[PDB]
């Protein structure tokens, strides 16, 4: 479980990257990581 | 057929069919010659229906067709038209009795799972069923064309 | 994805969740041992999303007054089995106790051979000979 | 009713309504106008059946009617013109039902039990209800009588 | 459960073919005997238990069987032996109103012949209370329809014996 | 006769069958009713 | 369940009486309604399985407060059960269409609902909604297909209204 | 009284249940004063009763169960 | 049924954002504290005789609640009242390991009430005898995790009385 | 029942003797493999809906027995012919994991070969399936786990002759 | 078998085994070689400790080599100390395998009602093994005692 | 509510008759024993804190009812108990005057056995304290009186039990 937070710990901050890198490739028109509604704090 | 409803109906409670019933079965078996003029004119137009529904699927949803997809091999091909038939000849089943029994235990118990166990998605072959349906009720006289019209209207509630 | 088939594209979310997958354990490169933990996991996403829904799990009212109902697949997948006990013929003696363990447990609604010390013990013995089915030990139990 | 009876099989299968049971209950409601002439003279002529049934039981069982027995005296046997009163009124819900779970909830599902604890002979009632029956066929049409007097034939099956 | 419908649907199935024109003259016979089937069904089910009395009041009562010695003396034996008469009857009339005795293959002719060779049941006297029903229900229902249960009668008799 | 006319009914044989042990069918195992959803969980509690 | 016609039988059981003349016309008043009833009960059950897609997505579509994480439908496992918790109502509002009157709806689908879904935390109010997209969207379809529609077709749904949801006023 | 029975019964209701299969053609005692309602029971579901075999009982008796 | 990994994640789940660091921190210390109660787990499964036979010594033998008169009195409510404390060793072994103590609350203090009350066992009295259980689970154990085990010991007694 | 470490267990115990130096030579194999067998087993999961499909399209699909006629013609026996097969490739890598036959002689074998008789279910185009389940899996997983699980794969077609 | 409970617990569930209890099976078979060489050590270091600890049962239990004790005179203790050395194996069976169950299905089910028989009691054999656990973790290390004395204390409380 | 007079007009009132020579001998049997009655209650108030006192003294005191361990024991729960054993006593003195036991069984047997298992208070000592002050009582008043006391006593006793 140590390790299993640790992997947790990278995705985390990584997350709003990761989403970039995904939606980049099956989107064409729109930086679409600002049309991210992501959840306020 | 409505005759194995109500024996395996009465089995169970261990009684005679009542009234109810046996003026229910009485009522189907006068229809038969009614019936009987919506079998035959399914049967011998069949290679009719069979590719007009075929070339309505493929002009509405041309994925199987296409290059990936499912028939885009011919031995796949040669396979689905045989389907459209055996679901011709399935829901013949059901006309002539007059019920859900036949149109059940052939061709419509498990087939939401069994396909996925294939390459054939569902909701695209619930479409060729329905392209299929006005490919029929053209075919067919109009004041039977509200009879037989249920019976196609099954299998695409229980397969979508 | 039989849910997203009208609107979003099947196809599309096959590569996209393929590269998402590809640039994740790309980030795990320096730890080189949750690397292939997160391999298992994603692919999980990926095989589960290649496959289409399996059918509903459809309750039937042998009662005619008794309604029939439907559950998803998915909300019984969900939800944690009950630990059904089949007794089978030659299985080994310890997996034949917890079985007539369970047996006293579902009919007296409590171990009352561990916590009674008492039970009928002939029937136990026609029950681990295989000799009556599980069927027959409740109802020779039930006229006790 | 026949309508309660196909919700009630096609709610246990969890499906929807059937083609079978949708014409089997579209058959019930275009003969509803033509039961209900059939039920409205029964109870049109409510005062010359039990008068006539009465008449026709007593000669046939007169160790019921001769003292000793249970119906004998003035206000007995007016019971037992009584008696056969709600089941006439029975059959004639069970016409319009176009089933027998008006006869069965209301008029026989604990009938045994209940005459051997009154006293009668529970066969004698099961000639009462048949001469019920030999004067009520005598009142309708040929075509009818077979509907309506099925309704009687089921009584005579939970008697005896 | 087979239907004569749904009997040549089966047949027909395992062809994977369509009806012709020899299935459709199983259909359009039955189609044609459907009305009276159904009369019969009703007059049973009004006189089950005096078919199931007078059967035993002609063939069984004063006999061997009813005396002390062998298989009614004791009511539990007679209890027994009315609530089978009741039950074949019943039984019958289904493949009367099916017009196929696959009811009689599947829930009457499965058990029924190693049973009562292991209880000391005698066959050869309840061949014959099902053989002496079957002229009382030929009575009972008309000779057309008597000619109908003759089939199914005797076809528990073919399995039983 | 009540244990008689509840096992051998096809209620039972349908889900247990014939050699495993009756288990309590609670939320999620299979579908449940609504008409008797307050006093069957009620009932499948240990202070039944 | 409890057909309109035997609703009538113990209505009129329970005081002892034969059939009078209001019971040989509100009897055909159902009767000649029938051909209306039976037909509307095809169509329903035309696109049923996608006649709780369309009302789900322009459920959903209207009330966002039931997909981001909220009140409960937010997984595939709440919404795959709320497809099926919708399909309940569609389904048994075709048995009642039939039936005549809503007693098949009393005793089958709304004794318990205020209490399985308070144990649950399922809300009730919309599927108020819920019923209330139904209600014309089921309207549609029989219009689209000549039935005439009225009273009948649309009381078995806000019989699910008015006797599901709380009594406010 | 009771007798063994060897019969084999499916179910033709685990395609739509989804349940856990168990494996039938069973040996079980039944008892003779149970035996009608759970033989009647076996053709409901259809299965095959292949060998009916008196193993305890004495057939013929008046008395003694 | 429930646990501090559900938790932490409904937490996270229902406001809809990844994890927090502050919810790091819960799971950074609950998988910290798996081997300090792990290894203390094994020795209370293995003791569960010797708790018992002292935790009832302590504070329930020889009083009135064992003399007639008292509901420990027949040797049936006795064995009970074994068991029935028993359960409440087993179930703190769920709450220590789950990190969560609701897994008592809708499994083994939900009718808790109801039986207690239906026979009228003095609840004062098990709470005095659960009570007595917390100074002989931390002999076994620990000063470190008696504290671990107190906390979910002690819910089942505040639920109690 | 008996792992192939507790077969050792017991083949010692009915020896009498204590565990010698051929019962250590026996028991370092199972462990020098272990963590083939579980790297075997985790590989099963996620393509426990795959190795189905290829294996009905290697030695059932485009056959007389799909055919009308065929056994798994109609789509209710279609749909056991894939839950039949389903079930004995868990069941395989329950032997899989245990490193014997028996677990698979009894929660499988007990009751197949006289059910598929009993119902009609053709052996010969099964003994085809899982020998078409034999060769898919040794080229997903490895060769030499599928060595070793070809071997169980043999002891149910075999078994079930 | 720590495979065999896990085996079963699956089927029971009639679950596929998930990855998160695989590790279980992984954890198992890299200390398979550790477990081995507990057992490896109490291998040649068996013959010492069983004559040793048969000594502190008699202290602790002055009864039993009591004359009319259980084990009075050569033979009668002889094989009191085989049926002790019984035991040895038994611990040494689940040490390797790793749990429960090797112990339970030779030793520990019927040894409530065994010994009940030929009069030697219980609360006498239990705390000879508690001598034997004490000898035998002298032996051991501070992790191989945590270990191989976790069988040990189990079947104390199973005797007691 | 009602006594011997008004019973007996309202068991002939109901009939629709007159008083007629079968009740009025019921009357009589009223009207002779009419004195015999009123001397009754008159030693019964004039001793009425002693036929509680001598009642309790044969059962609840110095037993382990009134011990620490014991329902009596607070002093709250004694003065309810004489006073719980005051309305037994004064309407037993009220329907020995009325002839007729039906002001017991509005008042005193109105709930009295469901309100004694919901406080916890013991029904079976409490048939003890009555037949206790059964046997105080028809020795002061007199072996007569004491006769027709005795009964409406016990139709308490048979209300408790
Ligand atoms: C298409 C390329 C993209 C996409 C679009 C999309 N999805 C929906 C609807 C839903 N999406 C979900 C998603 C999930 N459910 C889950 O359980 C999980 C795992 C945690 C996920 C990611 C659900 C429940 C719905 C239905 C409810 C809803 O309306 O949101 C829509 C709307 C469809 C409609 O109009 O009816 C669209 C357009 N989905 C993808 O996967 C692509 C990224
Ligand atoms: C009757 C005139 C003859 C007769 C009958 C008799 N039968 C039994 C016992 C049984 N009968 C059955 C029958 C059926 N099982 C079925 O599934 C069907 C199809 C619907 C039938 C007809 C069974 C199962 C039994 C045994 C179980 C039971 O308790 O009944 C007896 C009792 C024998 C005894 O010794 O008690 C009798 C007397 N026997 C005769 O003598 C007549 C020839
Ligand atoms: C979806 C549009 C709405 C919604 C649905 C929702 N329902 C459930 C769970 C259940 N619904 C029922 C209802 C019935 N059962 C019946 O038998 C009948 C009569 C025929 C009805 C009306 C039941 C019993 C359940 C419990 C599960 C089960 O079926 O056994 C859920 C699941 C709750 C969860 O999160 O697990 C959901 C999401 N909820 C909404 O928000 C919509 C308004
Ligand atoms: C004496 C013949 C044997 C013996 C006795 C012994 N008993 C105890 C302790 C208790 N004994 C009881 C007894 C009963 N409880 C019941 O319900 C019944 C039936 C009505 C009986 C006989 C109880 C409750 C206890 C616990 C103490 C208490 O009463 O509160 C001990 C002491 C053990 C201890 O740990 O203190 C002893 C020694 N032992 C023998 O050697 C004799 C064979
Ligand atoms: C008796 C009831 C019953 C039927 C009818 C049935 C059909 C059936 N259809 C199959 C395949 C198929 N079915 C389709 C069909 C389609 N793809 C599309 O895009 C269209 C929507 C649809 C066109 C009609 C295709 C393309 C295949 C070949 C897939 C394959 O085998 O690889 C297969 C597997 C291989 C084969 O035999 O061809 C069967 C057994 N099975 C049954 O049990
Ligand atoms: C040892 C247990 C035992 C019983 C109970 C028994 C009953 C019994 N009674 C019978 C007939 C009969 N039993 C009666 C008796 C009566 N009817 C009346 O009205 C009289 C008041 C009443 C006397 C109580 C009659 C009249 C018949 C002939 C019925 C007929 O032939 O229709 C028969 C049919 C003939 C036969 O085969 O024996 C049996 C089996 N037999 C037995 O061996
Ligand atoms: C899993 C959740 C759960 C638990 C734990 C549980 C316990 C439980 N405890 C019970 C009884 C009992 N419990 C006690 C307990 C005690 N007596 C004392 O004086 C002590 C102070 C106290 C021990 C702490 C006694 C004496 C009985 C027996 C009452 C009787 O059966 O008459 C019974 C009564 C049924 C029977 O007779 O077997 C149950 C079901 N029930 C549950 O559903
Ligand atoms: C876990 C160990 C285990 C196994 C393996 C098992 C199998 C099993 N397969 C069965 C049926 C079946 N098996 C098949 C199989 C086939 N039909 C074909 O055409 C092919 C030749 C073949 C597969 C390649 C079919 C069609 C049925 C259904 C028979 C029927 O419904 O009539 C049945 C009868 C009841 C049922 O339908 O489920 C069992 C018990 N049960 C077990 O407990
Ligand atoms: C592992 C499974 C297993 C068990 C349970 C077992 C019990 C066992 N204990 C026995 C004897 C015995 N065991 C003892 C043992 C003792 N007397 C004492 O006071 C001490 C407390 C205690 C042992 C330290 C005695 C005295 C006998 C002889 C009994 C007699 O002959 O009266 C015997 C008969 C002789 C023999 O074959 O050893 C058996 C079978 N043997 C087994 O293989
Ligand atoms: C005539 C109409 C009438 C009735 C029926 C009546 C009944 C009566 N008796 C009661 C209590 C009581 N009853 C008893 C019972 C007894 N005393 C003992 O100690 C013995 C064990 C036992 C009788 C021999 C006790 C101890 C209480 C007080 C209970 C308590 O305070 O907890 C209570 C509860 C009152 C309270 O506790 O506050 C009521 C209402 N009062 C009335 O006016």
């Amino acid at each position: 479980g140590a390790k299993r937070l640790e992997i947790a710990q990278v995705l985390t901050q990584n997350a709003e990257l990761i989403v970039s890198r995904a939606a980049n490739r099956i989107f064409t028109g729109g930086s679409p990581l600002a049309f991210l509604e992501r959840p306020e704090e | 057929t409505v005759v194995s409803q109500v024996i395996l109906k009465a089995d169970d409670e261990l009684r005679y069919p009542t009234t109810g019933e046996l003026k229910n079965i009485s009522d189907f078996l006068k229809t038969g010659e009614q019936r009987l003029r919506i079998v035959d004119t399914l049967t011998e137009n069949e290679k009719k229906i069979v590719d007009r529904a075929s070339a309505q699927l493929w002009k509405k949803r041309p994925d199987f067709i296409a290059p990936g997809g499912n028939a885009a091999g011919q031995r796949e091909r040669s396979l689905c038209l045989r389907d459209y038939g055996w679901y011709l000849r399935v829901i013949t089943y059901g006309i002539l009795s007059g019920d859900k029994d036949p149109i059940e235990s052939i061709g419509l118990i498990g087939v939401k799972e069994m396909y996925n166990s294939l390459g054939v998605p569902m909701p695209g072959m619930v479409e060729a069923i329905r392209c299929l349906k006005e490919a029929s009720l053209a075919l067919l006289d109009d004041e039977d064309a509200k009879e037989a019209a249920p019976y196609f209207d099954f299998i695409i509630q229980a397969m979508s | 994805r039989e849910i997203i088939e009208n609107a979003c594209s099947s196809a599309a979310t096959l590569v996209a969740l393929q590269e998402m997958r590809r640039s994740a354990l790309g980030y795990l490169q320096n730890d080189k041992e949750g690397q292939e933990i997160a391999l298992q996991y994603f692919n999980v996403l990926i095989s589960e999303f290649e496959g289409a829904t399996p059918s509903n799990k459809v309750r039937q009212g042998q009662s005619v007054d008794q309604q029939g109902l439907e559950l998803p697949q998915i909300y019984f997948n969900a939800a944690e089995a009950r630990q059904k006990f089949v007794m089978k013929s030659g299985m080994s003696s310890s997996e034949k106790l917890d079985v007539v363990k369970a047996a006293y447990r579902q009919v007296f609604e409590r171990d009352i051979t561990r916590a009674y010390s008492q039970g009928i013990s002939d029937l136990e013995s026609k029950f681990k000979n295989g000799e009556i089915s599980t069927k027959e030990f409740i109802r020779r139990l039930g006229k006790s | 009713s026949i309508v309660t009876k196909s919700i009630v099989n096609a709610d246990a299968e969890a499906r929807y309504l059937s083609p079978g049971e949708l014409d089997r209950i579209k058959s019930f409601v275009t003969s509803g106008e033509r039961r209900v002439r059939i039920a409205e003279t029964m109870t049109g002529a409510r005062e010359r059946i039990i008068k006539e049934a009465g008449n026709q039981l007593f000669q046939k069982r007169p160790d019921v009617v001769s003292p000793g027995g249970n119906a004998y005296g003035e206000e007995m046997t007016a019971t037992c013109l009584r008696d056969l009163d709600y089941y006439l009124r029975l059959i004639t819900y069970g016409i319009v039902a176009g089933d027998v779970t008006p006869i069965e909830e209301i008029g026989v599902v604990g009938v045994r039990e209940m005459y051997k604890s009154l006293g009668t002979p529970i066969e004698a009632v099961a000639e009462g209800v048949r001469a019920m029956k030999s004067v009520a066929t005598s009142l309708l049409s040929g075509e009818d009588a077979a509907e309506a007097g099925a309704y009687f034939d089921y009584l005579i099956g939970a008697m005896s | 459960m087979q239907d004569a419908i749904t009997s040549v649907i089966n047949s027909s199935d395992v062809q994977g073919k369509y009806l012709d024109a020899s299935a459709i003259q199983k259909l359009k016979a039955y189609f044609a005997t459907g009305e009276l089937r159904v009369r019969a069904a009703t007059t049973i089910s009004a006189n089950a238990a005096n078919i199931v009395k007078e059967a035993v009041a002609k063939s069984l009562l004063y006999s061997d069987i009813t005396r002390p010695g062998g298989n009614m003396y004791t009511t539990r034996r007679y209890a027994a032996c009315i609530r089978d008469l009741d039950y074949y009857l019943r039984y019958a009339t289904y493949a009367m109103l099916a017009g196929d005795p696959s009811i009689l293959d599947e829930r009457v002719l499965n058990g029924l012949k190693e049973t009562y060779n292991s209880l000391g049941v005698p066959i050869g006297a309840t061949v014959q209370a099902i053989q002496a029903m079957k002229e009382v229900t030929a009575g009972l229902v008309g000779a057309d329809a008597g000619k109908e249960m003759g089939i199914y009668f005797d076809y528990i008799c073919s399995g039983l014996s | 006769a009540l244990v008689d006319a509840m096992v051998d009914s096809t209620e039972y044989a349908d889900y247990f069958g014939e050699e495993t042990v009756p288990y309590l069918r609670g939320l999620g195992t299979e579908a449940q009713e609504c008409r008797n959803w307050g006093p069957q969980i009620d009932l499948f509690n240990y202070s039944a | 369940m409890r057909d309109a016609v035997t609703s009538l039988i113990k209505n009129y059981d329970i005081t002892g009486r034969y059939l009078d003349r209001d019971a040989i016309d509100s009897l055909k008043s159902y009767f000649v309604t029938g051909t209306a009833r039976v037909q509307a009960a095809a169509t329903i059950t035309a696109n049923a399985a996608e006649l709780v897609k369309q009302a789900a997505s322009q459920l959903f579509g209207d009330l966002p407060e039931l997909i981001r994480p909220g009140g409960n439908a937010y997984t595939t496992r709440r919404y795959a059960a709320c497809l099926r918790d919708m399909d309940y109502y569609l389904r048994y509002a075709t048995y009642a269409l039939v039936a005549g009157d809503t007693d098949v709806l009393d005793e089958r689908v709304l004794q318990g609902l205020r209490e399985t879904y308070n144990s649950l935390g399922v809300p009730i109010g919309p599927t108020v909604v819920g019923i209330g997209i139904l209600k014309d969207l089921a309207t549609e379809k029989v219009q689209a297909a000549g039935i005439e529609v009225g009273a009948y077709l649309e009381q078995p749904f806000d019989h699910l209204i008015s006797e599901l949801s709380e009594t406010d006023v | 009284r009771s007798f063994k029975v060897t019969a084999c019964v499916p179910s033709q209701t685990r395609i739509r249940t989804q349940r856990e299969l168990q494996n039938t053609y069973f040996t079980k005692l039944v008892p003779y004063d149970n035996w009608f309602r759970e033989q009647q029971r076996i053709m409901k579901m259809g299965g095959k009763i292949v060998k009916v075999e008196l193993a305890t009982g004495k057939p013929g008796t008046n008395t003694g169960l």
